[PDB]
């Protein structure tokens, strides 16, 4: 029966074997009887603290069963720990299960905590606690898949134990690649983030064959410009090109123009100018202005139908951008050519836009562009904006083009030409870092001249973006609450919000000095400078910050920002994002539910998601006008290069978009949100997609800043063709060797059809006789008798959500060597003799 | 997979609560 619990009275003896007869007992009946053992306490517990007791790991080991019984496990962990041996190793009872579970628990929040202080200060750590953690890591590596452990050690910092799980048996090196994605997706910590990349590039370097792509891909990350320069001399002094070239080509597509730069310096100090041409952007930019000619199809008759519906209002500048969206590095201005008087219909800052407009179409043509911007303009407006199209042009890929910009912004007329050559200087050489651009540009800024000085500040935070530099934001901030000219202080905004572009933590003083300042425009800048700071990391800390300001601010302006800060901190979620912003969409003033219409634009890219569809449906038909023209214009970025077949509103906004610009009575705003709908829809010539992210899941710091520049068009129009820098095209590029283009022939898995280019009175009754008449008449008359793929090119356009339904050309002679799952450029591995078939037009 | 669903489940844990601190916010101007 055993329905007394008397046995305690024997720890009030003296003798020894007594108390160990009674804990022994006690130990085996703790599950039951745990009621009365609850009030021993004290008892059980002095015979652990006497140092001179024989079993006080037993009594230990009861006290902590008694403990975890009663609940209280924060006792129950140390009790558990004093004791050794048999207190958890049996690793057999669910007890023994809760106790590790709450004991591992303990070690990992004190494995953050050290990590946070890791300087000597970090706290100690038992060496039981230690003990049965790693034990706790063994059992799981021998018992089953190691995808647990891997988890846990990266909970607990641990990099010991993640080493050995990836070194161990490891089933295949496959797992590796899902903890790099765990490394990329589910972990904030930028200096655990440093150590684990570290173990992952050491990891693929004692490999038998090094992934030279993740290792590539890591060092992006890691900002160790030397370390891949190394890489790539002995990937050639290996005699392997092939996958230099193309560590080479990802990281061009990936890495901050710096990094390159810092590369070709370190490989300065045959096959290495091949290298460093490539790792310039000269054959990249080559082949995506090849890609965008060759593929170039704009339908003009939706520009026709819409160049006949303009009343000449302001719109007109609208479709000066929209068609170079359309035009967007296709080189191809036949609408301009085509229709010319009302081209020079607009003047004033229309014809900055135009000209801008005409730069941004012939988007990276390089060498021929500085005699090209000549030839069709060779008027203060005019020249000013050929500068600012010129900068559009070699966005983030100046050089010496720079230095053209350099002297061309000394010899200015202190007006709009210095505007438009200051924003043009700060766009191409956006992140180089340099001095003496940064000098002049400073200068413009004290120059104090309204409008120059708002291009100056872009210029300034382009040129410094994401540098950081102290010098930089102190004289930034400095002349921001010294100066008059709100145009200024807009500029200045920007300027400030870009220098601390994706830092995270590196500096949030800055945003709270920006959010606690008096100035609206200091706090919108604060907010930016969050959303710069914090792109791509969905960290609640910011997510909070904005939408605190966004819900308590009384300045309407900064609101709007707040808002619209959460399409940059939470692009690479896109899934979260309609889930926020379901109700911001409805609120009671409009400017939030601007915000709310462009956070949804920014957040997801272009996922044909119809839930972010289906909020902005009933907006667009909001009272509020410039609502309305931020919703059609948020449906048109989350739209583009979307069919019916992929989401059922794509011909229906389509038309929505055409009967709200035919209108007259609409507002001039609402009807500039939709023609600039229509040019973001087809942008591109349904060749480039808005993306964020990039192939490999990076973020691509051009799109992002362009996105923004071109959001902070509510102050200035001519930013709008910053939203350029926003497209990446959509292509694979079928090179092999240096300079190769076999005509390699492979499919696609289309399965129910194919896709992607979309579009090129009345009679009475009279029913006293007509019936008769009819069926009369009848009687008279009766005596009266898909493919599922195609075929492509090296130059193939593949829609971005169609990455992964491509076919590999193995019916081809030559079949690919790079995993060919992802857009961009790949290499093929060519077969044996006889290689033909040479393109190049 | 499953620590993938431990992060997932964080994740969503730690952004229902910023949307229910902001609508509590958000309520409180609404009434005001």
């Amino acid at each position: 029966i055993t329905s007394a619990a008397g046995i305690i009275s024997l720890l009030d003896e003296d003798e020894p074997q007594l108390k160990e007869f009674a804990l022994h007992k006690l130990n085996a009946v703790v599950n039951d009887f745990w009621a009365e053992i609850s009030e021993s306490v004290d008892k059980i517990e002095v015979l652990y603290e006497d140092e001179g007791f024989r079993s006080r790991q037993f009594a230990a080991l009861v006290a902590s069963k008694v403990f975890y019984h009663l609940g209280a496990f924060e006792e129950s962990l140390n009790y558990a720990l004093g004791a050794g041996d048999l207190f958890n190793v049996n690793d057999n009872s669910e007890y023994v299960e809760t106790i590790i579970a709450k004991c591992i628990d303990h070690y990992t929040k004190q494995c953050v905590e050290n990590a946070d202080l890791p300087e000597g200060e970090k706290k100690p750590i038992d060496q039981r606690l230690e003990g049965i953690v790693n034990k706790m890591f063994q059992r799981c590596l021998d018992d089953h898949k190691y995808k647990q452990a891997i988890g846990i050690a990266l909970e607990t910092r641990r990099l010991d134990v993640f080493e050995k799980t990836i070194l161990e048996s490891n089933d295949v090196p496959g797992m590796l690649a899902y903890s790099l994605k765990l490394c990329m997706s589910l972990m904030q910590n930028k200096q655990f983030r440093n150590k684990v990349l570290r173990v992952l590039v050491k990891i693929y370097m004692n490999l038998e064959k090094p992934d030279f792509i993740n290792v590539c891909q890591c060092l992006i990350f890691l900002d160790d410009p030397q370390a891949v320069s190394d890489i790539l001399e002995k990937l050639v002094k290996e005699d392997n090109l092939l996958m230099a070239y193309q560590i080479c080509f990802d990281l061009y597509e990936s890495a901050s123009q710096q990094f390159l730069s810092s590369v070709i310096q370190n490989l300065r100090t045959d096959q290495t100018l091949k290298m460093i041409k490539i790792l310039s952007g000269e054959m990249a930019i080559e082949l995506h202005l090849q890609f965008l000619i060759r593929n170039n199809n704009t339908d003009l008759m939706i520009l026709k139908n819409t160049k006949d519906a303009v009343r000449n209002s302001v719109c007109h500048t609208a479709t000066v951008i929209a068609n170079s969206f359309m035009h967007c590095g296709t080189t191809s201005d036949q609408f301009l050519r085509d229709n010319l008087e009302w081209l020079a219909r607009a003047t004033n800052w229309a014809k900055f836009t135009a000209t801008a407009s005409l730069g941004v179409i012939h988007k990276g043509h390089e060498k021929e562009a500085l005699q090209l911007m000549a030839t069709y303009l060779p008027s203060a407006y005019q020249e000013g904006g050929g500068l600012y199209a010129l900068g559009l042009i070699h966005a983030n890929h100046g050089g010496d083009i720079i230095d053209y910009l350099l002297n061309q912004l000394k010899n200015a007329s202190n007006d709009i030409v210095r505007h438009g050559g200051s924003l043009g200087l700060g766009l191409a050489a956006m992140g180089t870092a340099r001095q003496d651009v940064y000098d002049l540009l400073k200068t413009n800024l004290y120059q104090d001249d309204a409008v120059t000085g708002e291009a100056a500040g872009l210029a300034l935070g382009l040129v410094m973006l994401g540098s950081k530099n102290a010098q930089a934001i102190e004289d930034m901030v400095g002349y921001a609450q010294e100066t008059q000219h709100e145009k200024i202080l807009r500029g200045l905004a920007v300027g400030i919000a870009l220098v601390m572009y994706g830092r995270m933590e590196e500096a949030d003083a800055l945003i709270e000095s920006l959010c606690r300042d008096k100035d609206p425009i200091l706090r919108r800048s604060g907010m930016y400078t969050v959303a710069m700071a914090y792109c791509g990391s969905g960290n609640n800390k910011a997510i909070r910050r904005l939408l605190h300001v966004a819900v308590s601010d009384v300045n309407d302006d900064v609101r709007r920002a707040a808002v619209e800060s959460l399409g940059f901190i939470l692009f690479r979620t896109p899934e979260q994002c309609p889930s926020v912003v379901s109700l911001l969409s409805e609120s009671y003033n409009p400017h939030v539910r601007y915000g709310a219409a462009m956070a949804l634009g920014i957040c997801c890219a272009g996922t044909g998601n119809k839930e972010a569809i289906n909020l902005l449906e009933p907006m667009t038909n909001d009272p509020v006008n410039y609502v309305r023209q931020g919703a059609l214009i948020a449906s048109a970025l989350i739209m583009i290069q979307q069919t019916e077949i992929t989401c059922p509103k794509v011909n229906q906004f389509r038309q929505l978009y055409s009967k709200v610009i035919n209108d007259k009575h609409d507002d001039v705003m609402a009807k500039f949100g939709a023609i600039l709908a229509q040019g973001i829809l087809d942008a591109g010539g349904h060749n480039v997609t808005i993306s964020l992210q990039s192939r490999t899941g990076h973020t691509h710091m051009p799109s992002v800043v362009g996105v923004l520049v071109f959001t902070q068009f509510w102050f200035w129009f001519p930013l709008s063709h910053f939203l350029s820098l926003a497209y990446t095209p959509t292509c694979v590029i079928g090179l092999n060797k240096d300079l190769k283009m076999p005509k390699v022939q492979y499919k696609s898995n289309c399965k129910p059809s194919t896709f992607a280019y979309p579009a090129p009175k009345v009679s009475t009754a009279v029913l006293s006789i007509t019936a008769k008449a009819k069926k009369k008449e009848k009687e008279k008359e009766k005596k009266e008798e898909e493919p599922n793929f195609q075929l492509l090119d090296n130059p193939a356009r593949v829609m971005p959500a169609q990455l992964k339904v491509l076919t590999m050309p193995e019916t081809c002679r030559y079949q690919p060597f790079k995993p060919l799952s992802i857009g961009g450029i790949i290499i093929l591995k060519d077969t044996s003799e006889d290689i033909e078939e040479l393109v190049e037009p | 997979d499953l620590y993938s669903r431990y992060k997932k489940l964080q994740q969503e844990l730690e952004f229902l609560e910023v949307q229910e601190e902001y609508i509590k916010d958000e309520q409180k101007n609404l009434k005001k």
